[PDB]
């Protein structure tokens, strides 16, 4: 968390349900 | 390393994993 762009980050390294949880309930 | 799994949610993969945990009306 707190490194690079949202989806871009979750695409390269990865993103768990939590790291996703912090990017879903917004838009 | 933690009981999680950083999915390489790329583009739609993320928006999907998104609509899963928070289930927003936008996407």
């Amino acid at each position: 968390a707190a490194a690079t762009n949202p989806a871009r980050y979750c695409c390269l390294s990865g993103c768990t349900q939590q790291d996703l949880l912090t990017l879903c309930p917004y838009g | 390393p933690t009981p999680e799994m950083r999915e390489k949610l790329c583009g739609h993969h993320f928006v999907r994993a998104l609509v899963r945990v928070c289930g927003g009306p936008k996407w």
